[PDB]
């Protein structure tokens, strides 16, 4: 708000060829992931029986060869990342305080006068926007009836986005695999504003924006672990349906990734 | 395969496996 | 990469792929998988050669394993000139327990051939050429052990014959080396080639274990058959032993191809072993035997029983006065009875060619643990190391 | 729900063979032969009560009989409530579909009505997929259909039409799901057809044209019976993918996307289209 | 003009062996050695005038020389103008094509007759492409048609039939041009199943061989009107691609390609067809 | 090595259309960034005088409007991310110990028996590879003459990659802006293996891989701050030249982003 | 280095006007008029010593004179040592370039030699950009040039040739920089030209063709003088972008990329090509 930028200024520099070619590509990775499409679609091009041989492996620069410089584990001073949560359970109330703790620590400076964030960004352009989705009636709320907000990392404030009900957001965000997912308290949705990602650096800016998205959810992972939340980054959703449910304009902004948060019991 | 109703002559194994949303 | 998939009812095989690799200086590996119609066909080297080699390896193996139909049925003396028929009779008399009379009155299934030197048209026994058990089912009592020695595939007859000649030389050289332990020379194990992908392999092998490079070319023969050997004691290494072999007119060329052959065998077995694949996935008895030879004692046994004709380890890869001589003249002086099986198929406005060079005056196949013509124009029982005579060479 | 898959069951002398997409079986049981013949004459879906009765009549254990029929590829059992409860085909050539409602049941496709575009008072139920197929394209026809039915709860549309030498099937337009409409598609193709080597369609020449009332027809080749038959099969199969008996699963990244067919080469191209910048379908 | 086919000559001392796609011939005339040597390096095309010059120079009677070159498969004499005047469709479902001859005029496709495979006494004119379309496949039906018409001047064949979920269109088989036949594909495919290093006990070859043993056809699986309409159009467009074609204006890969269509996905797969050395079409 | 996966297994599932379309797109974002091209090329489509209005801003869901739910800074328990380093100075020796501390903490479990990493990954496929580039003769080394290694996060070991000299890597990685960059001690290079990113999830897998890259450099940022290193994520490099210098095969693997590390004095 | 930019300096009666790409000036100083006329007759680059002398001769302060000439767009001062110290053009039509070495100096382009492809013992220096332009394409010609010069320290290549109705300029092939070669380009275009609606070029039809010796010519339209003149300008401008007086800067993401021109419409398409999977340029 004190830090507001109008997208009218950004579009002044947009190359329309770049923008079209990037969107055309991006949409290739969108999913139609719905419970009703379960038996007539698939996700994995690898059969489930052969997946295990591909998971948690190392590809080598010199395959067949074992000559390596071993490094000691004694230099590791970190805690082990918690396993990603699955069949979340919302039996407990979750306070807005807990959700506020996540947001400010993941995405904002402790100094509210500062404009520097805990993740870097190409050109300091910060093209990725964070939306909060309230998914359980056992999740405490700020504004009654409002279940989508937009987190303003510099102002350190939530902007009201949508008054869609809790079951519609959950259905859109959880795609076809909602029974395995269970019932999370809330989600973060990380969204690219195409023209903000493209205006300065052109195609390379898209790459920078997607990478930035990963820096952001990673901070959320680490913060989540320290405050007692389980989480799971999640790609099993219908992109356009999530967008529509959140009242996003798909010509300007698209959901790159969802991240679920809650308890596991 | 083997049943009282007949003897299986042939199988399209790729299609049978499908009858080259995490991890496994 | 490539990744061409065919329907099971297609003429073409299930899959063709060029494998990704992180390292631009490692050879490219390409592979065709085709169920268990044949074992997977692969080649390694420069990118295009790897792709061409895999395609050609596939055509070759498919032809000899799955596709031969015999041309008729004749006794040996109807089939060819009398001194050729006599040489086959003496090969086959060592192979089975059957009598000379039984061998000469038996009507063998035939395939087309010509004499390597005179180009005279004839036939030879189909039982030596076809690797399935149906094509010459009735002849297998005479010749039960078959393999692909001397087989080749190419877009010209000349290239196919040359491919077959090279392999013939490789295999006849290997067996003679195997039986006697005699090599002509040893190339420095620290040899630098100047060729990026060859030196990359050599450097990785020398750090994982040790190598020995021997020129094992049939004595008096032109060209160079280079055998590369590898072994390690290193506990965490899956491959304890490997080998590569190649024959070319150029010594450098033979050495380079030999190195790449070793890498190809090394990696295919390594990947089989880290895949956790089972013994039931192995359908080829030469592959099964080679797998049981993956131990350090294969390496020490070869190296400690190798006798060099020259003690001076070669630090460089120049040719010599013998390299240059005529290979066909050299072979004819040993035997007139060298034949080229051939077949051909139109592809667009071209012909592709399948060939196998066969001689009953040389080893007819490379498994001396089986039924083999041990006494021939390059070897006789008792010349070499006795245990080797009944034991198959540790080579795939 | 039990779906009867494609198969034949043939006999000559004392020999009977079952052949499906999955397997072939030398059938040696008269009971199962009768069962298979009966399933072969039925169209698409069969009540499990009827299957059980058929099995009982031929004195065959129901679980063993069913297990055989499933594993061999004669039938399968689907559990999912689908998105559109029903399909309708609206067209300027309704005669072309005059046997489609009956025929396509064998492919598990439920089309309740073939509707002539000429009709006043065209009505459609909730959660219905509307397929609009036009030989004689006009954008006003599509606009009229959207105007009537966009607000129907759970509705979706597919549009099919001809452009140059191609048959075009748009991706699924679902307001609920936020997917691109017909106009988002036809603009993608009309700009790609301009011989100006640019993805970006926008110039002052295009801006001045957008001042006029948006309306248009499309150039295309004359259709013969073979082109129509080819089109008829593509429509059936596409509807089958979406709402009928699934024979081959589509990846989630292409399932709702457009399908274009060149009528000369018979080559298909499946492609997801973006929302056209100047379209307001996602504002509605 | 003259198409020069692929061949090889191998020479050793004064001996020369010629191998074509159908022959193996000892060449002991120096003249024919020089005729063959020259044609080897001529890249496929040669005019009547140049061949006659080459023959006259090598002291080889022009007629006996050309007859040898044609018979042994060194050359063929294909037309500049289209190879096939007309087409005929022979089928076990001829009623499917009851309007095809009229309809397809406007696509430039000329089909003179639709013929029931059940007819005794099928005649076909010279220089006519024979399209054999079968809903119920048996290899003797192809065998019969081939035996009846192989010797018709200028004849060619193409076959279409159903293999499980696929509709397959074979390449064009032309005795005159020496292109592969139906069996170059299917018998070779069966061979590969029969002679597999490890036989798949559930091979589709078991079905096809058992249908032979039991004297049954392989039915197309549950074809409806839409599958047939789809097939009808593929047939129309393939015929269109084969109309107007010669070796002058067209190219041998137009004949030596198969088209397979998955009837579920509607996806086409165009694949090369090659000769099988073991096939009887080569005798 | 105990966790080795051959890319031959991966390629068995590759859709060649997907792979070609993804590469064609990816290359659109590659740069030709060299000192010799400085005066005949540009990077920023926005004039430097107008950049400041785009940097460190907030785009709003409801532009023009100020109604927000403010969150308190008191919930922030984090340290401020350090400004990204620039004109790095390599006057001090930097130990391999410091570099080992970075690697194991950023990319590996403290448990060397574990196969779980401190960042998540779609399908647990981990398609992004980390390469170490030694850039100063004041940086201590493991194997004399070797300046590119490949970090094996599960084995917790360095695999030797290249014996190119220190000035060649520096030149390739620093592009046209090397004078402003100064002299870092080392770099990490994060690399996508295309077929590993694509084989299971198709186009969406590319998106997942680029996001994963950001989770990884973010862990490196945070670890770097705790162990006293300055760092800067860096996009100003010639992609193909970096690849060549590292002996990577551009048909299989490409550098997505470089990250520089060192001191600032 | 001082580069003289495009401008005119015109006079009639007592009025003199300077017109550049940047500005126009009513010139009221005889000294600067003379200076401007002198710069106008020179070709491309001028030694700062000569500029200073020219200014002194017309009694003009050197800093004020230089400041004027720079800000108005008459000259500029560049500081950068460029990547290729020199260019050569190798061609089957060397006559087409017979005035190019002299003319293109005014655009700041240094081409040391025009070389006929027919010549034996073609030699090239270190850090030289080799432009290979062929009207009569054969892949053996390109292979020969690579075989001779790939190992030259600091070398790079551009290839230009005709395909159908297009003039093609490959991206810059630089072994040092790892960029795609000619064969990576021509395979991209030959596959795009196949009317099989697929980006992926690979099928068994292509695999069997790769068994034969890689060699080929390309179909294209007959060239007239206008096509050649158009091609000549595109070559000049491309060389100018890379090695000459930069007039318009290229973005770093397209600078080394290919440029294709349709000779009918005269539309240009700049596109980065990937390494072709079956090419071994990056293995060398
Ligand atoms: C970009 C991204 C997308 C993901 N999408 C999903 C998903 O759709 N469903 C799911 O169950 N897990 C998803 N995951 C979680 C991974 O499956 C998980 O990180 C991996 O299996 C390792 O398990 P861990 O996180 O518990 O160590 C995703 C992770 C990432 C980084
Ligand atoms: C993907 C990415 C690429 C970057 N590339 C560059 C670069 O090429 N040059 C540079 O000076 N800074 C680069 N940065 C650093 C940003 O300019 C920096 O994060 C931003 O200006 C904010 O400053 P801070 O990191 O010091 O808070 C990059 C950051 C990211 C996330
Ligand atoms: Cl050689
Ligand atoms: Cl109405
Ligand atoms: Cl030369
Ligand atoms: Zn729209
Ligand atoms: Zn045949
Ligand atoms: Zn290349």
């Amino acid at each position: 708000s004190k830090h507001e930028l109008s997208l009218v200024e950004v579009t002044h520099y947009t190359d329309p060829e770049v923008l079209a070619i990037v969107k055309d590509f991006h949409v290739r990775g969108n999913f139609a992931s719905l419970p009703e499409f379960a038996e007539r679609t698939f996700v994995s091009a690898v059969p489930l029986a052969h997946l295990e041989k591909f998971e948690n492996k190392e590809v080598l620069f010199r395959p067949g060869f074992s000559s390596v410089i071993n490094i000691s584990s004694s230099h590791n001073f970190s805690r082990e990342r918690l396993p990603s949560g699955i069949n979340f359970c919302d039996k407990n109330k979750l306070s807005i305080r807990t959700i506020e703790k996540l947001l400010v620590n993941a995405f904002s400076s402790p100094d509210p006068g500062s404009v520097r964030r805990p993740y870097p960004s190409g050109g300091a352009l910060y093209p990725i926007e964070v939306f909060l989705c309230r998914l359980s009636e056992n999740t405490e709320n700020w504004q009654a009836g409002t279940n989508v907000y937009h987190y303003l990392p510099l102002s350190q404030a939530l902007e009201p986005v949508a008054t869609c009900n809790t079951q519609s957001l959950y259905r859109s965000l959880s795609g076809g695999d909602s029974e395995r997912l269970g019932k999370p308290h809330f989600a973060l949705v990380y969204c690219i504003i195409f023209e903000k990602a493209l205006f300065k650096y052109r195609y390379r800016g898209y790459r920078m924006a997607l990478m930035e998205t990963g820096s952001m959810y990673q901070n959320a992972v680490l913060v989540a672990d320290q405050i007692g939340l389980k989480n799971r980054v999640w790609a099993g959703y219908t992109d356009s349906y999530v967008a529509k449910t959140m009242n996003l304009d798909q010509r300007t902004v698209a959901p790159l990734i969802v991240q679920f948060f809650g308890d596991v019991n | 395969k083997a049943s009282e109703f007949g003897v299986v002559l042939s199988v399209d194994a790729l299609k049978l496996s499908r009858q080259g949303g995490g991890s496994h | 990469m490539i990744n061409v998939y065919s329907n099971l009812m297609s003429a073409w095989p299930a899959t063709m792929a060029m494998s990704p690799k992180l390292n631009r200086n490692m050879p490219t590996f390409s592979q065709i998988w085709d169920y268990e119609r044949i074992t997977p066909a692969s080649a390694a080297g420069e990118t295009l050669k790897s792709i061409q080699g895999a395609i050609g390896e596939y055509f070759e193996r498919r032809h000899f394993f799955n596709e031969i139909v015999t041309g008729g049925q004749k006794t040996l003396y109807e089939m060819m000139p009398p001194s050729a028929a006599k040489a086959f009779t003496e090969a086959f008399f060592q192979i089975s327990s059957l009598t000379r009379d039984e061998i000469i009155t038996h009507k063998f299934k035939t395939v087309r051939a010509f004499n390597l030197f005179s180009l005279e048209q004839q036939e030879i026994p189909a039982v030596i050429i076809a690797l399935d058990n149906i094509t010459a089912a009735d002849d297998l009592k005479f010749y039960p052990d078959r393999d692909t020695c001397g087989c080749s595939f190419h877009g010209s007859l000349n290239d196919a014959i040359e491919g077959s000649l090279c392999e013939f030389m490789e295999r006849q050289s290997l067996l003679l080396y195997w039986l006697q332990g005699k090599a002509n020379t040893e190339i420095s194990s620290e040899i630098v080639t100047g060729i990026n992908h060859i030196d990359e392999i050599l450097l990785a092998l020398r750090s994982e274990g040790d190598i020995r490079i021997f020129d094992i070319t049939l004595p008096g023969a032109p060209g160079h058959a280079v055998l590369t050997l590898y072994g390690t004691k290193n506990k965490i290494s899956r491959i304890k032993y490997s080998t590569g072999l190649s024959y070319a007119n150029s010594l450098k060329k033979a050495l380079c191809k030999s190195v790449v052959e070793l890498w190809q065998s090394y990696i295919c077995l390594h990947n089989f072993l880290i895949g956790g694949y089972t013994d039931d996935d192995i359908i080829d008895s030469y592959q099964r035997h080679f797998m049981s030879c993956n131990k350090y004692e294969s390496f020490t046994d070869l190296c400690e029983n190798t006798v060099l004709l020259s003690d001076d380890v070669k630090l460089t890869l120049e040719e010599n006065i013998t390299s240059d001589t005529n290979l066909l003249n050299y072979l004819q002086q040993i035997s007139d009875n060298i034949f080229v099986y051939y077949a051909r198929e139109r592809v667009s406005n071209s012909l592709v060619w399948y060939t196998k060079i066969v001689s009953p005056d040389f080893f007819l196949h490379m498994n001396n643990s089986g039924a083999i013509n041990i006494n021939n124009k390059i070897y006789h029982t008792g010349d070499g190391i006795k245990v080797r005579e009944s034991k198959m060479v540790p080579f795939p | 729900m039990i779906n009867i898959l494609p198969f034949e069951i043939i006999s000559r002398n004392t020999k009977t063979l079952l052949i499906t997409y999955i397997s072939s079986v030398d059938i040696t049981h008269e009971g199962m032969k009768k069962v298979l013949e009966s399933l072969r004459s039925k169209q698409g879906i069969i009540s499990e009560y009827l299957l059980d009765k058929l099995l009982d009549e031929s004195l065959i254990d129901k679980d063993k009989g069913k297990e055989f029929l499933i594993t061999t590829g004669v039938i399968n059992k689907t559990k999912t409530s689908p998105l559109w409860v029903n399909s309708v085909i609206i067209s300027d050539v309704p005669h072309l579909f005059s046997n489609a409602r009956e025929q396509w049941k064998c492919d598990g496709v439920f089309v309740s009505h073939i509707i002539d575009i000429k009709d006043n008072n065209i009505n459609v139920s909730d959660s219905t997929l509307i397929w609009l197929h036009l030989e004689n394209y006009h954008s006003d026809i599509v606009k009229r259909i959207y105007s009537k039915f966009e607000s129907n709860p759970g509705v979706a549309f597919i549009q099919s039409y001809y452009l140059k030498e191609s048959f075009r099937i748009d991706g699924v337009y679902s307001p609920d799901l936020g997917t691109p409409c017909h106009f988002c598609h036809i603009e993608r193709w009309l700009s790609r057809e301009e011989k100006s080597f640019r993805r970006n369609e926008m110039s002052w020449a295009n801006l001045l044209q957008l001042l006029k009332k948006y309306q248009m027809t499309l150039p295309a080749l004359a259709l013969g019976e073979s082109e129509r038959g080819f089109s008829y099969h593509l429509i059936k199969r596409r509807l089958q993918e979406l709402t009928g008996t699934s024979l081959v699963k589509s990846h989630v990244d292409n399932f709702m996307s457009s399908v274009s067919a060149d009528l000369i080469t018979c080559i298909l191209c499946k492609e997801p289209v973006i929302h056209w910048q100047a379209c307001s379908c996602l504002e509605r």
